[PDB]
Formats: structure tokens, sequence, C-alpha cells
């Protein structure tokens, strides 16, 4: 299937789950990639069935999560041929990774942080290439410093240094601290939650644990939100 | 000497252009025309969208534009 | 020759010109510019000799006569000089040369060009051996200056073929018609819209020779840039398109043409929209608000019939005035527009006089003479026969530069006169990609929660009968984030274009199937369109549609179908879908062509997301248009 | 039986499409109307 | 149709007069075909 298709959304969430009721299954799936020459369908289907605990273990364990940031700071400062083509998907791949804490905390590590100076001093390649890889940088920080005071720490030690504003410093600085931050909530409830649904067909391919129906909602709510607004938007 | 022989420095083509631009005669000419072309004053052919403001710097038809309505003669056609 | 010139034969300064020739573009009204070489070559008394091969002259209701001299100069012997460049060979070969940067290793500026094109225009003018380099360069002549300058060098070589062609040699539109299509392969590397604008004028005016060949040429590059059109197609723009019906590429930074309006102002994204103050009103009228300038619009309390009124504009400097767009307005008899900079009687000019502008409106498109004016009178006349109370007249758009160059604001180089900034420019680039980025990913974030729910159920097509009322707050808010994205990118577009002015200002330069591959999606847009047009018009003006049938067969006229019908805009849409049926309507195949689109494109299976409406209405009137053909 | 012996009178893509291509609404403006009688006054203005 | 008087001054205006006849013989073809 073409890569961010839905079909190929929820046939990936299929695998996903099933890599969560067996673990070696990854191992599998690690097998039929070759974990080098990874295309940007191999990092989606990775990505999206290695959201799980075994799996995310697996994954770091293979070397590949290593093998990639290695390869991209070797791309940025100038053991795999990296272009400026797969710079973005690269980073997409670690942002969806890193919906797990895990991953999030492996990217705040010693291993990880020179790539974070390295994609700064990248941006601070094609127009096209650039702003892809841009915007794939600034989701990439969102989703390592989010609601991660560790990673977040880093990330303030990394711009200070850069500082130590205009271009793609500005548009960062603008998004990621002058933006408030976005949490993701997960409710389930006894009883079905009917409010905020259309009765038209909506094809909403999150991650298997959020469940399905009408008893679980998933909502991507500024940090500000009160808890009665969440209520409120479901009830 | 002569410009055309001089390499096309930006400033051999300015003076060529130079060279190439026009301005209107300040000083009406005088005309004698067929009985059957009779003469109208500026004044009125520009009554409509009146230049009597540039006239200062001589950009009215009064200074370098003259102008004849044709009489319908017996050999007006010819 | 007539007996008179027989008798007068030696004393002939410029030959007989055909009164026609000096025509308006209102069929009756006109001017000749009598002139040639003899009379440059010279220095007190003519003859206007006008004889008719009502008859003949007594159609000639009124004629007028003014004499315009050359430029006082301090150019030693100046009449020598300009003998000089009239005469010589090696003078018209050289400029050629300069013109196509084939010399001195192809360093010649851009205001170098400009000039070697005033002097190219000024010859073809004076004489009606120059036509020969013309003709042996026209390939050249026509890449530099349509495909690597910009749109006031376009319009500058235009001029200088259209006098040209209307100069016992041979025929000068089938060498251009030759070079333009020799040309037209590096059409999706092209600098800027406005020059392309201009290069399809000229193509379209000189395709009545070898209609085949532009016929071949055009298919061609269509068929080549259409693959890479649908290619470069995104689901983001697909769900914009069809949800929203919004065809811009809002997170694609590059332009290629701005329009306002073949009837239209064009290139304008090397041109600044140019804002002003009114300063004086005539009696109680003035002006009200009813980046680009808020519309704005004369209120007059009192037409009356034939009755003067005036407002004047002032820019707040001298500007580099090269494009004004007025409004049709019928209240109005006629429109005078007046330029100043110092004061109306001090330096005031002439700019335009339209008596139409009732019943059309009034585009002076790219002054090739740009004025350097700063203060702007336009005088308004009411309709005769009318006494309509209040008129509200639309001053329009207007737009060029405010920063003048050296030779743009030089008194010496006009007819009948009366890096600091580049930091600046670059910073308020920078600054504008910034916001713009930041206003892309608005929408992007906006649209990634986007969903159209397919038209295959009842509740579906009750969602979009009725759309729900959260539906319509994200319908709302993508067109906010939509209209922000747009004009940020219209700022971005227009900024890098005035950077890429001060740039050429100092010396530098503006830059087969790679060259489509490396297009914008906006250049290919225009490309498309262009090229639809002049496929239309070759299939109006027909052999050319025994061409185009080893092309645009089934299986052509299929593939051109899905990467323009179905993802173009609704012109590019449209005109691909008119010329279909106008090529393939009568064919045998054609009814199961539509048939197999249909089924493809609206079978339930079909997960392709395009706007089903619009290319279901598309079908219709195909349909329609072919329903001679029994196969429909 | 009954779902089997009715059709849905609900909107449907069919209408869909219809207002694609572009409470009770008052009609008589746009009908002509007449009389039987030769001599009755014109009636448009009703 | 509403020429800038100023392409009087010099010998472009002929040129200019069947620039614009060009546009608008190809926009009246433009029309002519799509409405046929």
């Amino acid at each position: 299937l073409p890569c961010n298709m839905v079909l190929k959304k929820a046939v990936d969430s299929l695998l996903c789950s099933m890599c969560h009721v067996h673990p070696n299954y990854f191992s599998l799936l690690m097998g039929w990639m070759g974990i080098l020459a990874l295309t940007e369908s191999h990092l989606a289907t990775l990505a999206s069935s290695s959201q799980s605990p075994e799996a995310i273990k697996q994954l770091l364990d293979s070397g590949l999560p290593s093998l990639l940031v290695r390869s991209l700071a070797s791309f940025c400062f100038s053991k795999m041929p990296i272009t400026a083509d797969l710079v973005a998907p690269i980073l997409r791949f670690l942002t969806e990774v890193g919906n797990s804490h895990i991953m999030k905390d492996w990217l705040g590590g010693s291993e990880v942080n020179p790539l974070w100076t390295a994609l700064l001093f990248l941006l601070c390649l094609t127009t096209q290439q650039r702003t892809a890889i841009e915007n794939a940088t600034v989701a990439f920080f969102l989703q390592c410093i989010s609601c991660h005071p560790n990673n977040q720490k880093l990330m303030a030690q990394v711009l200070c240094e850069l500082f130590q504003i205009s271009g793609f410093i500005r548009r960062l600085f603008l998004q990621l601290m002058l933006e408030d931050e976005k949490v993701t909530m997960f409710l389930q409830s006894p009883c079905p939650l009917y409010k905020g649904r259309i009765n038209a067909t909506s094809h909403v391919i999150q991650h298997p644990m959020y469940g399905a129906g009408h008893k679980f909602r998933t909502l991507h709510l500024p940090v500000s939100t009160t808890l009665s607004d969440v209520l409120d938007r479901v009830s | 000497d002569l410009l055309v022989d001089q390499p096309f420095t930006l400033e051999i083509l300015t003076s060529l252009v130079e060279l190439t631009r026009f301005e209107t005669l300040t000083p009406r000419f005088s005309a004698t025309v067929p009985p059957c072309w009779v003469e109208v004053q500026q004044e009125q052919q520009q009554r409509r969208h009146p230049q009597h403001l540039h006239q200062q710097h001589h950009g009215d038809a009064a200074q370098h534009t003259r102008t004849w309505k044709l009489q319908t003669d017996s050999n007006s056609w010819d | 020759l007539c007996p008179f010139l027989e008798d007068h034969k030696e004393d002939i300064l410029c030959g007989p010109v055909w009164l026609a020739s000096g025509l308006d573009l209102s069929g009756h009204a006109g001017m000749l510019t009598l002139t040639s070489p003899k009379l440059v070559k010279g220095m007190r008394s003519f003859l206007i000799h006008v004889k008719a091969v009502l008859r003949g002259c007594d159609l000639l209701q009124e004629v007028s006569v003014t004499i315009r001299r050359f430029k006082k100069t301090s150019i030693s012997k100046e009449r020598v000089q300009r003998c000089a460049m009239l005469q010589f060979s090696e003078f018209h070969e050289k400029l050629v040369n300069t013109l196509c940067r084939k010399t001195d290793d192809g360093q010649i500026t851009e205001h170098a060009q400009s000039l070697v094109l005033d002097t190219l225009c000024w010859l073809a003018g004076v004489h009606s051996n120059l036509l020969s380099k013309t003709r042996k360069f026209l390939s050249d002549i026509v890449r530099v200056c349509f495909f690597e300058a910009g749109r006031s060098i376009a319009h500058k070589c235009a001029r200088f073929l259209a006098l040209c062609i209307s100069n016992c040699q041979p025929a000068f539109g089938p060498v251009l018609l030759k070079a333009l299509l020799d040309n037209m392969s590096f059409l999706p590397a092209a600098t800027t819209g406005g020059s392309v604008y201009w290069y399809f004028v000229l193509l379209n005016y000189v395709k009545d020779e070898d209609l085949a060949g532009c016929s071949t040429a055009c298919a061609s590059l269509l068929t080549a840039v259409s693959r890479q059109l649908q290619d470069r197609l995104t689901p983001m723009e697909a769900l914009l398109q069809t949800r929203y019906g919004l065809y811009s590429s809002p997170f694609d930074p590059v332009l290629f043409d701005l329009e306002m309006s073949f009837t239209s102002l064009t290139g304008l994204l090397e041109v600044e929209p140019l804002h002003f103050t009114c300063v004086s009103t005539s009696d109680g009228t003035r002006i009200e608000r009813d980046q680009p300038p808020p519309h704005q619009s004369i209120i007059i309390e009192r037409m009356h019939s034939g009755a003067r009124r005036f407002v004047t504009l002032d820019f707040g400097r001298p500007i580099l005035l090269t494009d004004v767009l007025i409004p049709t307005c019928g209240d109005l008899a006629s429109l005078s527009i007046d330029i100043w900079t110092l004061g109306e009687e001090v330096d005031g000019r002439r700019l335009v006089v339209a008596t139409d502008i009732s019943t059309h409106s009034l585009i002076l498109h790219d002054l090739i003479p740009p004025p350097v004016c700063r203060f702007m009178k336009i005088t308004v006349i009411g309709r005769y026969g009318s006494t309509n109370a209040r008129a509200k007249i639309p001053l329009g758009f207007y737009y060029g530069h405010t920063y003048i160059l050296p030779w743009e604001s030089e008194l010496k180089l006009m007819h009948d006169p009366l890096d600091q900034h580049l930091a600046m420019m670059v910073a308020l680039q920078e600054d504008i990609q910034c916001r713009y980025n930041l206003a892309c990913h608005r929408l992007e974030t906006l649209l990634q929660s986007i969903d159209l729910p397919p038209l295959n159920s009842a509740n579906n097509a009750q969602y979009f009968l009725r759309k729900p009322d959260k539906a319509v707050e994200e319908d709302s808010r993508v067109f906010s984030a939509y209209q922000d994205c747009i004009q940020l990118q219209l700022q971005l577009n227009l900024a890098h274009n005035a950077v890429q002015r001060l740039k050429v200002a100092l010396g530098a330069s503006r830059k087969p199937e790679d060259l489509i591959q490396t297009s914008s999606t906006e250049q290919l847009r225009t490309i498309i369109r262009y090229l639809l047009d002049t496929l239309l018009s070759l299939l109006h003006a027909s052999s050319v549609p025994a061409v185009l049938q080893s092309t645009f067969h089934a299986q052509a006229c299929e593939e051109l179908f899905k990467h323009l019908c179905i993802s173009g805009t609704p012109k590019i849409r449209l005109h691909t879908g008119l010329l279909l049926v106008q090529l393939c309507g009568g064919e045998r195949w054609w009814g199961q062509f539509l048939s197999n689109v249909l089924q493809e494109l609206y079978n339930s299976e079909q997960l392709l997301i395009f706007p089903q409406d619009r290319v279901f209405m598309l079908l219709s009137c195909i349909g329609q248009r072919s329903l001679s053909n029994s196969g429909v | 039986t009954s779902t089997r012996a009715i059709v849905n009178t609900a909107r449907s893509m069919v209408s869909t499409i219809m207002k694609f291509l572009d409470g009770i609404h008052n009609f008589a403006p746009l009908g002509t109307i007449t009389s039987s009688s030769p001599t009755a006054q014109p009636a448009e203005v009703l | 149709q509403a020429l800038d008087a100023r392409l009087e001054v010099g010998l472009e205006q002929q040129a200019e007069l069947m620039l614009k006849m060009m546009s608008t013989l190809e926009a009246d073809s433009i029309l002519q075909a799509l409405t046929n």
C-alpha cells in the first residue's frame, strides 16, 4: 500500500496488535525488512508496528534507531547512505516511534542528543527538501520534549548553545515554546460517549490500545485545558 | 570616435539609447492645406480632456499639434 | 508610384504607408509614424501626401499632424552617430550578439539587454539587413528574451518582433514560428510568467503558418507536462480541491504568474502593489475603502452629465509605475489619467485617455518606458445623458516599484522629459518566509483533522446536503488559514521577485525532461493553461485535426483526461475537456472513453480523492457536446 | 416485510448531486395567471 | 483601446497596437473555441 494511506494505517495497526500479542513477530517483521535500504513504506510500517513495550524494546535492541540517528548526524554535519530525501522520512519515523516514552527517553539520551545539535546546525539541500526537513525537525523536537522535563532541559541547553533570531530558528521557537503544549488524553468509560461524533464516515486510525467504539475517545488538548472542558468535549 | 565601433558597456549603450530618444517640437509648425481641410483650435479638440495645466511646459496640443476637419468637396476623395 | 510622387520621387523621405496600417483597435481611428533612415539623415519643411488609390479620402473625417525631433544629446556629431547606427551592419550584428549574451562571456546585465532592445526597437521603427541578423539569431533572441529575462525584457522583445513582422526578404512569420517552437521545450524553465505571456501571444499570432508543427509541439509538451503535474498532487491538495473547491498550492511557496483582469494584466509577481492616499478632490467628492492596497472607490455626490471631476493620488514617493487597472465604470463617459512628480504644471504628463472606459476596463500593462511619477490625477467625465445623483467609481489597482533604480529615474534615457535596499528586502523576505511557514503549519494541522466522507451512502449524502455545525466551523477555520497562507505566499513571491530585481540591477543573470521535473507546480499549471488555449485556438483556426490523431488517441485522450481534468484547476479541467471533445468527440472510441472514465472514477472501489461534482459536471458537458456521436 | 414494502424518501446522493448542480416556498410569482372570462382584468399583480 | 499617451513620442506605438491586437485576436479565438 502507498504511505500515509488510511488503509495502510489500519493494516499497520493490525500489525502492531499482532506484534503486541506475539513480540517475536516483530523480529520477523524486522527480518523481512533487512534489520541497508529502508524505504518510506518500511519506516511507516515499522514505526506503526513497533508501538508496544516489547516491540519498542526489540526495535532499540536491533540497533536500527541508533544506525538511523548516526547516519542522520553524519548527513547533517556534512554507516548508512543518507540523502536529503530520507531525512524527513527518518525524522518522521523517529517521531512516530517516540510516541513511546521509552523511545522518548532514548531520543534525549547521550547517544542521541548530538543529533539535535546536528539538525539545528544543518538548518541554522533543495528548497522543498529544506522545508520538509524543517517541518520534520520541528515535529521531532515537539515530540521529544512533549511533557518531558528531561528532554525540555536538553532542548533548552541545545538552543542556549546555539544562541551562545531569524529563519528556521525563529519559526522553531515560535512553534515550540510560544505555543501551548498539547497532550494526548485517552478517555475510557463504562458507557458510550456520543458527543462530538458525526454520522458520516470518518476513518480515525489511532493506536489500537485506544480502543474502538463509543466507550473510547482520544483528544489532543492543550495542557491548559480544564478537566471540565475535557468532560464537555465528550458529554 | 563613433559609438557604433566602441565596446557595448553600459555607458555606450546609454549613449546610443539617448541618441534614439525623441522630444516634441516646442514651437508649433505652420501648415498650408487644401481648402477642404479646415483647422480647429486645439483647445476645442482637447475640450473633453484639457491640457491647460500642462501648457506651462509645452505639453498642450496648441504648441506642437495641428488639426483639420475634412469638408466633402467635389475632389475631397482625391 | 503616383504621378505626383513620380514627380517628387527624389524628395520622398518616407515611402507610401497604407493608412490602414496606422489603425487603432477601435477600427475607425489611428496614427502613422512617418519616419525613415532618410529622415534621420537630414536636418525645415515637409510635405505629407495622402492619396486614395463616400470614397477614399472622403471617408477621412479628421486629420492631425505633429512633428517630433531627436532629443538634444551632448554626444559629439550626434547626427553622424545616428547615421552610424542606422548604416553599419556590424552594428546590428553586435547588438544581436550582446542581446543573445554570446559576447563578453555572457556577463551582459539585464539593463544592458534592455538598452540593446531599446536600440533594436528604434532601428526596427526607423526601417519599418537587420532583419537578416534577427532571423539568423531568432532562436537565441527568443530564448534570452522570453525564458531567461523579466517581463519588461520580454515585452520589449515582443515589440521588436512585432516591428520585424510588420516589415523582398523572406516572410518573418514562419521563421519566428520556428524559433518559438524550438524554444517551446524550454517553457518549463522560463524565468517569469509575464515573459511566457508575451511568448505565447507571439506564438498564437504566428501559428497561422505551419499549423501542424505548432499543434504537434504543443501536444507533445502538454502530454509531457500533464504527467508531472498529476504526479505532484498531494492528498492535502486533493482534500482542499474536493472539500472546499480551493485549487491553489498553499504549501508550495513558489508561484509563477499573477493576474487581475489575454484580457488581463499579467506578470504581476515582478511588480509591487502601490499604495496611495487621496490628497485633493474636486467639489465634495472623496475616496473610500470600498501587501495589496484596500479596494478604494471615488464617491461623488453629484455626477450630472458630461461633468468633470478629479481625484489626486499621492503614492508618498516617486514610484516607478508599471501597471494600472481601473474597473469599467458605466457612470462616466471617459477617464483621463495624468501623472506628475514635482507638480501638475511643472512636470505634468498625460498617462492615458480612455473613451470606452464605460464599456471596457482600463488596463495599462507593463509600460515599456515606465513613468517615474509620484502624483496621479484621475479625471472622470460623467456619462452623457445621465443624472445619477451619486456615483461610486472604483479607483482600481496600480502596480510598480517603490525603489527606482538609477537608470529608471534617469531623465536622459526617456522620451520628452520635463545595496542597502537589497539587504532590507532580503530581511523582509526571510520574515515573510517564517510567517508563511507558520501559516502553512497552521493550515496543515487543521487539514490533518479534516475528513471527507465518500459519497457512497445516504448518510454521507445527508452530510453533504446539510453540513453539520462542527463541519461548518472547521470549514470556516480552514478557509481563514488558507486565506492567510495564500496572502503570505503572494507576499513571499513578491518579495522574492523584488529581491531578484535588486540582484538583477546588480550584475547577475536570471538562471529536456529534467526541466519539467524541476519546474514548480504553478509554472506547470500556467504552461498547461497556455498550451490548452493554444490548442483550442488551433482547432478553431483549422490539417491540424489530421495531426493530433497520431497523438490524442483513445489511450492518450484517457491519460490527458486523467492527468488534467480530475486534478487540474477548474479552468484547466474545462479547457482540457472541451479540447478533448473538439478533437476526439467524433471518434468511435469516444463513447467508450466516456463510459470508462465514468466507471473508473465513480465506481465505489475508487479511492482517488477528486471533486466528484465538478468532474461530473464536466462529463455531462462533454457528453452533451459529443451527443451527435452515436457511441456516447 | 415493511422494510421490503417501502422505499426511503430520505434524500440521498441523488439529491446531493442535484444540489451540487445548483418554511415552504411561494411559487405564484413564477407562474402565469389567466381567467376563463375574456373580460377579466389581468391578474398578474396577484 | 486606451493606450498610454506616452507611446506617441517614440516609434513603438504601432508595435504596441499590434501586440494588443494579437492578444485580442487570441482571446476571441479562445472564446469562440470554448463556445462551439
